[PDB]
């Protein structure tokens, strides 16, 4: 699960780079 | 969700665009 | 000029750690 | 917005939290 | 160590504040 | 293993963000 | 100074990778 | 100043998100 | 080149693929 | 699995910081 | 390549240094 | 401090080592 937490950080950064202007809304899993 | 899909299977930039805006 | 772009990348990472389960909404047009 | 306030001056843990939904 | 305590299980910010100077 | 090395880098950034002024001390496991 | 704050984030990461087992110390000079 | 250096550490991540399957090589004074 | 360009003004993902191995 | 994909993100960043002026080459194919 | 060697086990500063110029 | 010395001018890998334990 700590794998899940590490992944998150990467996802948040990747999404940011991909979307830029549009940006997103993020939500943590159970 | 995005974590469920992108943290078990790699999500290329093209897949990641689905969770934008 | 890319200052804000570089900073945004840090902010989304900082908020991922801060907001934990709560998550967040993020956008460029400050 | 957030950039205008956290990129021109450091935001602490407390200020950042203001943006959690 | 912080690895054993914070990589095995998740550590909150309030728990990491333990490793601050 | 690697993930310990990788998680270590995440702790370092997470500690940077929370120690604020006080700063921090960091020593890797064996 | 976020200039030094942002740069700090990158500095703590570089030390982690350069110091190895020896670890490191990070100070925030007010 | 380290404006280029900071920027470059993010660009690398951006180059990574695009290349991945194909990779890339980097040079400081492009 | 790409660096100065992408650090002076924000670059679009698509242009970066020209640099993949 | 995303382990190696994430590890890649870390490798590209570390080679950037560690190599400085000498830049680097990240290879996967040959 | 760099993934096979440095993601199966940790590469030291020296090992990574081999990918520089 | 590292900041003054390293955010002013890019710090060499060995100049960064003067901050290792
Ligand atoms: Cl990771
Ligand atoms: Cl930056
Ligand atoms: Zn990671
Ligand atoms: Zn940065």
């Amino acid at each position: 699960f700590v794998n899940q937490h590490l992944c998150g950080s990467h996802l948040v950064e990747a999404l940011y780079l991909v979307c830029x202007e549009r940006x997103f809304f993020y939500t943590k899993p159970t | 969700g995005i974590v469920e899909q992108c943290c078990t299977s790699i999500c290329s930039l093209y897949q990641l665009e689905n969770y934008c805006n």
